[PDB]
C-alpha cells in the first residue's frame, strides 16, 4: 500500500516536473467514470453489509444476504491448483488448509475493490489534474506541494498533488486495515487451528470459524473481530509476554487521537496561541531570536497524516500479534 | 532641515496593527517630500509573518527611544 501511494505521488511530481503523456487530454471521462465505478462499488458493497445490519436487527435474517438465507456465490472464484481433497496436517496443526468461499468472501472482496478503486481514484485525480484544472489553471505554476490557491472562487483547499497524496494515504491505509482484518478472520476462522481425530479429522478452529456467519454484519466485525479478539491485548498487563503488547496498544489508541489535533485545527489559531505565549517570554526578557511560528499548512497535514497511520497501525499491529502468541502459546 | 528622526537612531512603532508595534527599529531613512504621507523608514531584526524586514511609517508613528538593551525587543 505504502510503495503503492508512492507511486502516485511521483508520478504527480513527473507529471509536473515533465511533459504528461496524452492520455492526460480526455481526463474528465477517465476520472468521471473511476467516480462513477468508486460510487457504484462503495454503495452495493457496504450496503449489503447495511442491510443485513439492519434486516439482522429487526429480526429478519431471511431477508439478509449469507449463506442461509440470500447467498451471493462467487461463481468465478474457481480452483486452479487441483489439490487432492482434505487437508494437510503437521503435529497437532493445519499447516494447509482450502479456503471455501461463499457470500462473506464475495462480500469483502467487493470491499476490497471498492477500496481499491477509491485509493486509485483519489491517486489518478491528483496526477491528471496536477497542471491545472477548471478551477484553477495554473497549478503548474504552483508546483507539486502547496497548500492551496486561496479561500476564492469557494476555496481551493488540497488541490495540489500533494495534498491527493495526503488523502489518498488515508484511503491505502483504511483498504489495508479492511485486509488485514479479513485475512486475520479468515484464517483464524477457517484455516488454522488445531485436528482431533482413512482417517478423518474435526478442524478446531482458532475463532471457532465464525467468520462465515457473523462476517456478514458490521456488528459481527465488530464483536467477533475487534472486541471478542482483543481479549489477549486488552487483558496483557500481567502476562509477561505481551505486557508490551498491551501497553502498545494503549500508547497507539493516544498517538492515533494525538494525530486528530492536527488534523482536525489549523494554522492561525496555533499561531495567535504562540504569539500570546511569547508575550510572556518577552515580558521576562527570553527573546528566542528564531521566531517561534506555527507548523505550515502543509507540514500540519503531513504530521497528522503520519501520526493518524502510526497509531492505527500500531493498534493492529498489537492486537494481532497479541492474539495470536497466546493462542499459540 | 530634517522633520523626521535622524537616521540610524532607534524609533519606538506606534502603529497598532504593525507586527514591531511597541517594539523599536533603526531609522532606516525620511524622505523630506513634505507630500510623503508615510516617509519614515524602519528597519526592525525581527522579520514578520511575511518575512518582511523593513517598513515606512509616517511621522506621528514612530517617537524616538534609546536602543533596545539585552534580552529586550
Ligand atoms: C434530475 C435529476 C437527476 C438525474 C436525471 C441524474 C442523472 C444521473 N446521475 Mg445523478 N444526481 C442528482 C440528480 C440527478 N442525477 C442529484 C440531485 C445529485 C446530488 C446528490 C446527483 C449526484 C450524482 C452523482 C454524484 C453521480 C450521479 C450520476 C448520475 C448518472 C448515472 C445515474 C446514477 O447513478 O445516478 C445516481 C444518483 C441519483 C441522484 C439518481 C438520479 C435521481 C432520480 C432521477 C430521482 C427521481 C425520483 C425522485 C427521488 C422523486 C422524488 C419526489 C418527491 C420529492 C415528491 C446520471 C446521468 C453518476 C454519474 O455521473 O455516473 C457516470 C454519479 O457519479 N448523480
Ligand atoms: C463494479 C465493479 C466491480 C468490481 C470492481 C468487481 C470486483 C470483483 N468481482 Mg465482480 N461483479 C460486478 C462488478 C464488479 N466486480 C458485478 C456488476 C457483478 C454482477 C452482480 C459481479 C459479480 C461477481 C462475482 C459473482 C464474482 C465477482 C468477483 C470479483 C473479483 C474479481 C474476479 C472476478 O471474477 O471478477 C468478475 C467480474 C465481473 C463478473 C464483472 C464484469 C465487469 C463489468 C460488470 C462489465 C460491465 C460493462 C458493460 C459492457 C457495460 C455496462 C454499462 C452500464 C451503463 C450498465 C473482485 C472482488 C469474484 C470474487 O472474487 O468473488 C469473491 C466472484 O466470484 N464479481
Ligand atoms: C487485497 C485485496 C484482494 C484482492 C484484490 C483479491 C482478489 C482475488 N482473490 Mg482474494 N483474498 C484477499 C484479498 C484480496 N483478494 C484476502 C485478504 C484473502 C485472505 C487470505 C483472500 C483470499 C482468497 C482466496 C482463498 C481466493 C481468493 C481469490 C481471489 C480472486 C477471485 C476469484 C476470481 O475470480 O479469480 C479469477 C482468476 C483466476 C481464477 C485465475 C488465477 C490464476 C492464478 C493466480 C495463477 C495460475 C497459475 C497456474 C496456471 C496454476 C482474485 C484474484 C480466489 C482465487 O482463485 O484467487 C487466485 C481464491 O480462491 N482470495
Ligand atoms: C490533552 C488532553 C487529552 C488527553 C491527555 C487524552 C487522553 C487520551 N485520549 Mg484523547 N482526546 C482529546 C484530548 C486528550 N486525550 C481530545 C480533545 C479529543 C477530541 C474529542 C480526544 C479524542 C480521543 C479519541 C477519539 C481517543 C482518545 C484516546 C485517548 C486515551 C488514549 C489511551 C491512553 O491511555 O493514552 C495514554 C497512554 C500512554 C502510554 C501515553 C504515553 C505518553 C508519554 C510517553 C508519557 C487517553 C485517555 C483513545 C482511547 O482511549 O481509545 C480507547 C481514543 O481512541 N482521545
Ligand atoms: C515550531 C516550533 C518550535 C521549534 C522548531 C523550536 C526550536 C527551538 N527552540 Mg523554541 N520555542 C517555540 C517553538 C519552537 N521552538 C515556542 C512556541 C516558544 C515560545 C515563545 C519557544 C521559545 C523558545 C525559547 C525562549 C528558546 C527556544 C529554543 C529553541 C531551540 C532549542 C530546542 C531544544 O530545546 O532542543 C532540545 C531537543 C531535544 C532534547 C531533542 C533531542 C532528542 C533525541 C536526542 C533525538 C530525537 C530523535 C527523533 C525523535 C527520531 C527517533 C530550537 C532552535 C532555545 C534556544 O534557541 O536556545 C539556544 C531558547 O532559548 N524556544
Ligand atoms: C473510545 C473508544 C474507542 C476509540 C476512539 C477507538 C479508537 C481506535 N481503535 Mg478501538 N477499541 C475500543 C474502543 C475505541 N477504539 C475498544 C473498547 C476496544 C476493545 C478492547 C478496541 C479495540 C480495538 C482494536 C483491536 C483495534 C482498534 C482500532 C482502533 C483505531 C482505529 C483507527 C482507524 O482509523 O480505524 C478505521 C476503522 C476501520 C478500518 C474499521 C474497523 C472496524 C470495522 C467494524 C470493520 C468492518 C469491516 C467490513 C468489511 C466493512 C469495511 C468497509 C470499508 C469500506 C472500510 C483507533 C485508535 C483498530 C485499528 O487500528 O484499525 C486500523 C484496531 O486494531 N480498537
Ligand atoms: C500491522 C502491520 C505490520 C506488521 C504486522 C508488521 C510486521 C513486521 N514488521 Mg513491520 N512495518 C509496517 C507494518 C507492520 N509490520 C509498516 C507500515 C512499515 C513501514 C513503516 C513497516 C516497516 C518495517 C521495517 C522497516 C521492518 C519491519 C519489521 C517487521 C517484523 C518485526 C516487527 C517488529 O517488531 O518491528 C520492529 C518494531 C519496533 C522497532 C517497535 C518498537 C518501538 C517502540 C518501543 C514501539 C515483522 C515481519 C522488521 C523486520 O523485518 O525485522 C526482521 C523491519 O526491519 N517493519
Ligand atoms: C507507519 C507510520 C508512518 C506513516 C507515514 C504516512 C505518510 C507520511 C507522509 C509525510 C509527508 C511527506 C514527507 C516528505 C517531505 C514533505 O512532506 O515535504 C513537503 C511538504 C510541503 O512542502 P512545503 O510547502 O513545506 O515546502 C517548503 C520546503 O520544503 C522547501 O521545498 O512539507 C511537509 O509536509 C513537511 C513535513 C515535516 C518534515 C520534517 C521531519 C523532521 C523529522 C524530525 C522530527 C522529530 C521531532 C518532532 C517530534
Ligand atoms: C504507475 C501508476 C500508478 C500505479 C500503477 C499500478 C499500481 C500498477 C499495477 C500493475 C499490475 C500489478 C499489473 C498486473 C497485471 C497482471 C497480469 C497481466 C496478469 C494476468 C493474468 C492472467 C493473464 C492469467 C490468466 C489465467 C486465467 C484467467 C485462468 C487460468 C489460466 C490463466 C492463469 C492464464 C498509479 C495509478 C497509482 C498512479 C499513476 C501511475
Ligand atoms: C498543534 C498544532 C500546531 C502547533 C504545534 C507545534 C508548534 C509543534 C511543536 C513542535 C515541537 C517544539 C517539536 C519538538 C518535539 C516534541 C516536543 C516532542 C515531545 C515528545 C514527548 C515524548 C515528550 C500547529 O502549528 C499546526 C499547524 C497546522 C495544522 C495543525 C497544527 C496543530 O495541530
Amino acid at each position: 500500500g505504502f510503495f503503492t501511494v508512492a507511486s502516485g505521488a511521483h508520478a504527480s511530481i513527473f507529471v509536473i516536473r515533465q511533459l504528461p503523456t496524452s492520455e492526460i487530454r480526455h481526463r474528465d471521462p477517465i476520472i468521471g467514470h473511476l467516480i462513477w465505478v468508486c460510487i457504484a462499488l462503495g454503495l452495493h458493497s457496504f450496503g449489503l453489509y447495511c442491510h443485513n445490519d439492519t434486516l439482522e436487527a429487526l429480526g429478519r435474517p431471511e431477508d439478509t444476504f449469507c449463506d442461509n438465507s440470500i447467498q451471493l456465490k462467487p461463481i468465478f472464484a474457481k480452483q486452479f491448483l487441483g489439490l487432492q481433497p482434505g487437508i494437510e496436517v503437521l503435529d497437532g496443526k493445519i499447516v494447509r488448509m482450502t479456503q471455501e468461499l461463499g457470500t462473506a468472501d464475495f462480500m469483502v472482496h467487493h470491499i476490497h475493490a471498492f477500496t481499491i478503486h477509491v485509493t486509485l481514484l483519489i491517486l489518478l485525480k491528483g496526477v491528471l489534474y496536477a497542471r491545472n484544472s477548471r478551477l484553477v489553471s495554473d497549478k503548474l505554476e504552483l508546483g507539486f506541494a502547496y497548500p492551496c490557491d486561496g479561500p476564492g472562487r469557494g476555496g481551493t483547499c488540497q488541490i495540489s498533488p500533494w495534498d491527493h497524496l495526503f488523502l489518498a494515504v488515508f484511503w491505502m491505509y483504511n483498504c489495508l486495515s479492511v485486509v488485514i482484518f479479513h485475512y486475520f478472520w479468515k484464517m483464524q476462522s477457517d484455516v488454522w487451528g488445531s485436528y482431533v481425530h482413512h482417517s478423518s479429522l474435526t478442524c478446531s478452529h482458532y475463532s471457532q470459524g465464525d467468520f462465515s456467519v457473523n462476517s456478514i454484519t458490521i456488528n459481527g466485525w465488530l464483536r467477533n473481530l475487534l472486541w471478542s479478539e482483543a481479549s489477549q491485548v486488552i487483558q496483557s498487563y500481567a502476562l509477561p509476554s505481551i505486557c508490551s503488547y498491551g501497553f502498545i496498544f494503549l500508547a497507539a489508541h493516544f498517538v492515533w487521537a494525538f494525530s486528530l489535533m492536527f488534523l482536525f485545527s489549523g494554522r492561525a489559531y496555533w499561531q495567535e496561541l504562540i504569539e500570546s505565549i511569547l508575550w510572556s517570554h518577552h515580558k521576562l526578557k527570553i527573546v528566542p531570536h528564531i521566531q517561534p511560528r506555527a507548523l505550515s499548512i502543509s507540514q500540519g497535514r503531513a504530521v497528522g497524516l503520519t501520526h493518524y497511520v502510526l497509531g492505527g497501525i500500531g493498534c493492529t499491529w498489537a492486537f494481532i500479534i497479541s492474539r495470536m502468541l497466546v493462542l499459540t502459546t | 532641515p530634517w522633520v523626521g528622526p535622524k537616521k540610524g537612531s532607534w524609533v519606538k512603532v506606534l502603529r497598532p496593527e504593525s507586527y514591531w508595534y511597541q517594539t523599536r527599529g533603526q531609522v532606516v531613512n525620511v524622505n523630506q517630500k513634505p507630500e510623503i504621507k508615510y516617509p519614515v523608514t524602519v528597519k526592525f531584526d525581527r522579520v514578520n509573518f511575511s518575512n518582511v524586514n523593513t517598513n515606512g511609517f509616517a511621522l506621528w508613528e514612530v517617537i524616538e527611544a534609546p536602543a533596545p538593551g539585552p534580552g529586550e525587543v
